[PDB]
RNA sequence: AGUCUGGUGCCAGCAGCCGCGGUAAUUCCAGCUCCAAUAGCGUAUAUUAAAAUUGUUGCAGUUAAAACGCUCGUAGUUGA
RNA sequence: AGCAUUUGUCUAAAAUACUUCCAUUAAUCAAGAACGAAAGUUAAGGGAGUGAAGACGAUCAGAUACCGUCGUAAUCUUAACCAUAAACUAUGCCGACUAGGUGUUGGAUGAAGUGCUUCCUUCAGUACCUUAUGAGAAAUCAAAGUCUUUGGGUUCUGGGG
């Protein structure tokens, strides 16, 4: 590849730089981290 | 054929010059060591010939025109036009020419005859737009860019010029209906080039 | 260091087909390009080549058609199965109509549909058109 | 339908509305030199032209048809 | 072609959609099955029908 | 009607001497008159007339010393539903104006799209027979072809398009800057382009050549 | 190339046949002893072959015998235990080290002993894993004389 | 889908977004007409497409975000 | 990173040459390690000139600045450290294939000027000019090419502000 690797045994790698490089985005940050449920007052409700 | 050969041979055309481009080195002889290019000939009299050929193949004459920017070759090409019926285009090509439908020097030719085309550049830059086959006399400096014909000869003379031409009108004049090959041509030898 | 020698030297020949050089010489030499060759040729693409011997490794000197738009490589050599070619060659094939997916199979090197005729999936080498 | 036609040469497709490509006339000779009937016409796509391997494509394509002699 | 699945379901379809009215005569091909078009399948309806046989004079009537 | 060509080749489709646009395509000739495609594609006797459709008007302007200038770019698109589009452009003061100068420029750029089959010759002719992808400026645009009963899967310009060049059964897709309109419109017109461009088996086969309409009717050519 | 920035391909060209010469018929004792003569003499391997060609003007062993010489060296069971290649690559590592004691400023010396050193365990790795060097085998500076001793 | 009628006058306010309103408002408040969907239609939060904006297919890294200062090297991946 | 006096010594290096030897030993590499400008820190010299700090004279609306003159720390070497810079060819590295010409530096091959000098052919470096029916958002780029016609191998990196 470029910039990537081909390799039959690279699923290891291709896995790994995905699963780190995932969490950059912003959307992706807000719900898998446990700020969301904490700052916001809201908390997963449309009302309160 | 030998006379003919012997006339090209005793004049300048064959003085090729360092310089001298990529592609032409299969119609150069030999690298001389005092700095230029000796040219075969031989094919070139074959290929003007084949030029010659195609020339002869068109049904107007008077469609095929010939081009010089020259002050020497202007003459030359004027007198080659005169007898092949063709027309002679001397100094500036305004740009346009070919191309556009509404400017005076409006022309949709058959065929273009290059002089240099190192000089005759957007004449044969507008050729390749009119979907134009293009014949060159074509020297050490010259381009082999766009046109299908190349005659290798040293452009830089007034008398190489004027002999190519003339023994290329000899050639179509047989070619046509106009003389016999049987005997030669014996109109403006050493005379199409200027004063 | 130079790896798997057959993608340069299909892009070498695709190169060629674009430069409009009529006949090419392959450095490298080997059984697998020599096969593909004559799967170019059966397939109507290549016509001649020439095998020339050097003990070290041949070289090869091939008669282009023209006829190539494209030929080309797929690395890694992925295994497919035989219902998966039908997704393979609509993601590879200008058009199902025509083009040619190269596998190599149990029942030797051949085209994709060949081998789906004959019923054995295997690992994908290259593709042309 | 519209037919397109290919280079000569390089046996390459030439567009319709590309407008640069061109087509190359040659005269045949009667036995005494003069222009016989018969004219053989050959493709040659503008990229040749603008590489400026023209003349030696022409060359090798005239000498497979026996119309110079010299080849190259 | 000779497909188990392809002609079992193929011939099904076919027998169904002769039998709602949708494929003409000779119209037995899946090219026939690509080729229907929305004022087909809408005058399959009861409404289309009823104005048609000049039960009612209009398809809103109807 | 009893309008003046001043091209040679225009006088010869202005008496019949060229049957049709497609000889003309085959000889690569420049097309720098309206009246030809005019003539051929006849409006009250034509099988398959032009039809007309200004996509996109769109301002531009110089600005100057004394301040700015409007002017009107024009985008238009003409096609006979049957094999041939065209794409014009066209950037003038007034609208009105901008928007005749482009459906011109079309005419002049009409050009013939390859239609064949997806797969099996079991119809008619229906969409590119493969694959063809155009670029102009961010914006590369792939059209391929699908099977019958798939007509015009793309956006709604990409649809009028494919429908002015007569094109049914494809899916698009593309990658770039979409918005930009002219450059969209371009890189369909660059894909199309590309039908005729694109070898073919069928085009393995030895091709032998017509003689130029310049050498066909040299005489009528020089007479008229 | 492994660690210059180089790709010199200055080599060996070859003969595209494996036959003797026309002017030696030699026997394959002869060629046999006149190595045995050179190895005897405390020469190396590299240095025999390079004499071979020279010296005694035969084109080289694996053409002539269609053996190779360090297998003929081995089938003798005279071959050198320690590699000719190893020996001047260690050869070379020491006298960089020694000159590196004497002056601790020279930092392209240090480097290239590191990156010498490097190559030595690459090799050695090699040579073990092809049952050359023994299983308990390693490279240290400390021995590294007593290794080329 | 309206250069429709009054009133308000950067105020009141509306409006995912761009925006409208600071005095002859097509965006506000009413009224009129038009338009969309329809016994359902708004609104919010969650989630997917959209997104070839996480990219195996299928990204981007000269100048827009991004080549570790530089080199060796074990694991790793790739190896005529 | 960086490297310009003379001569010597200790060292390494690349290309060339090779009908010399090995016989797949390799490529790129998380971890870890090496070398790493300038300034700074700590110790000895040295402190010429330059000179952060600082000092005056002006300058100016004010000037704690530019300018002028002075001037400690520093600049230099030795001994430790420090580990970053627009540490820039702003382009990761290896590998193939692609296009001309003008040059230029290190070798080898042939010939003619007068053994040598020149020139020719060829290798390994290395720039420029033109051309890219090659690329790109264009600038530009012979790589940023052979990439929606998308896969030679690999490490690293970015995901609106």
């Amino acid at each position: 590849g470029s910039g990537k690797p081909s390799g039959l045994r690279a699923a290891r790698k291709l896995r790994i730089r995905r699963r780190t490089q995932r969490w950059a985005d912003k959307s992706y940050k807000k719900s898998h981290l446990g700020t969301r449920w904490k700052s916001n007052p809201f908390r997963g409700s449309s009302h309160a | 054929k030998e006379e003919s050969i012997a006339k090209m041979l005793i004049c300048k055309v064959h003085i090729g010059t360092k310089n001298l481009e990529n592609k032409m080195k299969r119609y150069v002889y030999t690298r001389a060591k005092d700095g230029v290019h000796i040219i075969n000939l031989a094919k070139t009299y074959e290929k003007l010939q084949l030029a010659a050929r195609i020339i002869v193949a068109i049904s107007n004459p008077a469609d095929v025109v010939v081009v010089s920017a020259r002050p020497f070759g202007s003459r030359a090409v004027l007198k080659f036009a005169q007898y092949t019926g063709a027309q002679a285009i001397a100094g500036r090509w305004t740009p346009g020419m070919l191309t556009n439908q509404i400017i005076q020097k409006f022309t949709e030719p058959r065929l273009l005859i290059v002089t240099d085309p190192r000089t005759d550049a957007q004449s044969v830059k507008e050729s390749a737009y009119a979907n134009i086959p293009v014949i060159a006399l074509c020297d050490s400096d010259s381009p082999l860019e766009h046109v299908d014909i190349a005659i290798p000869c040293n452009n830089k003379g007034k008398e190489s010029i004027a002999l190519m031409y003339w023994l290329l009108a000899q050639e179509v004049l047989y070619l046509k209906g106009v003389i016999p090959r049987s005997e030669p041509w014996n109109v403006m030898v050493d005379m199409f080039l200027w004063r | 260091v130079r790896m798997s020698v057959l993608a340069d030297c299909l892009k070498t020949i695709n190169n060629a087909e674009k430069r409009g050089r009529r006949q090419v010489l392959i450095r490298p030499s080997s059984k697998v390009v020599i096969k593909f060759l004559q799967y170019m040729q059966k397939k109507g693409y290549i016509g001649s080549f020439e095998i020339v011997d050097d003990h070290r490794s041949g070289k090869i000197v091939v008669n282009l058609l023209g006829r190539i738009n494209k030929c080309a490589v797929i690395s890694p050599r992925y295994d497919v199965k035989l219902d998966e070619i039908e997704k393979i060659i609509t993601s590879i094939l200008p058009s199902r109509l025509f083009g040619h997916l190269i596998l190599t199979t149990p029942y030797g090197i051949m085209d994709h549909e060949e081998a789906r005729r004959k019923h054995t999936g295997g690992k994908v080498l290259g593709f042309f058109f | 339908i519209y037919i397109p036609r290919k280079c000569s040469a390089t046996s390459r497709l030439i567009p319709a509305k590309e407008h640069g490509a061109v087509q190359i006339n040659v005269g045949m000779v009667d036995a005494n030199g003069v222009y016989n009937g018969k004219t053989e016409t050959f493709a040659i796509s503008g990229h040749v032209r603008q590489n400026g391997e023209s003349d030696a494509c022409l060359n090798r394509l005239m000498y497979e048809k026996k119309l110079l002699s010299f080849q190259n | 072609e000779k497909s188990s699945k392809r002609i079992f379901q193929g011939e099904a379809l076919l027998r169904r959609m002769v039998r709602q009215g949708l494929l003409g005569e000779n119209e037995e091909k899946l090219d026939y099955v690509l080729g229907l078009t929305l004022p087909k399948l809408l005058e399959r309806r009861l409404q289309t029908k009823v104005f048609k046989l000049g039960l009612a004079k209009s398809v809103h009537h109807a | 009607k009893n309008w003046v060509p001043v091209t040679k080749l225009g006088r010869l489709v202005k008496e019949g001497k060229i049957v049709s646009i497609e000889e003309i395509y085959l000889h690569s000739l420049p097309i720098k008159e309206y009246q030809i495609i005019d003539y051929f594609f006849q409006p009250n006797e034509c099988s398959h007339p032009l039809k007309d459709d200004v996509v996109k008007i769109m301002p531009v302007q110089k600005q100057t010393r004394a301040g700015q200038r409007t002017r009107f770019k024009a985008f238009v698109a003409i096609g006979d539903g049957n094999g041939h589009c065209g794409l014009g452009v066209k950037c003038a003061k007034e609208v009105a104006t901008a928007i005749r100068g482009a459906i011109i420029s079309a005419k002049l750029s009409l050009i013939p799209v390859r239609r064949g089959y997806w797969g099996n010759k079991i119809g008619d002719p229906h969409t590119v027979p493969m694959k063809v992808s155009g670029k102009c400026g961010s914006v590369r645009i792939r059209l391929v072809p699908a099977p019958r009963g798939t007509q015009i899967v793309g956006a709604p310009t990409t649809k009028k398009m494919l429908n002015f060049a007569g094109i049914k059964d494809c899916f698009s897709s593309s990658c770039g800057k979409t918005k930009t309109k002219g450059n969209f419109l371009r890189a369909i017109f660059n894909a199309l382009s590309k039908t005729y461009g694109y070898l073919t088996p069928d085009l393995w086969k030895v091709t032998n050549f017509d003689k130029s309409p310049y050498e066909e009717w040299s005489d009528f050519l020089e007479t008229y | 190339r492994m660690y210059g920035k180089g790709k010199g391909i200055s080599s060996s060209t070859l003969p595209y046949k494996r036959k003797q010469p026309s002017w030696l018929k030699q026997k394959p004792s002869e060629i046999e002893d006149a190595i045995i003569k050179l190895a005897k003499k405390g020469q190396t391997p590299s240095q025999i072959g390079a004499t071979l060609r020279d010296n005694y003007g035969i084109p080289q062993v694996k053409s002539v015998t269609g053996n190779k010489i360090l297998r003929i060296l081995r089938a003798q069971g005279i071959a050198t235990t320690i590699p000719e290649d190893l020996y001047f690559l260690i050869k070379k590592a020491v006298s960089m080290r020694k000159h590196l004691e004497k002056n601790k400023k020279d930092k392209d010396c240090k480097f290239r002993l590191i990156l010498t050193e490097s190559k030595i365990h690459r090799i050695s790795r090699y040579y073990k894993r092809k049952k050359l060097l023994p299983s308990n085998w390693k490279y240290q500076s400390s021995t590294a004389s007593a290794l080329i001793a």
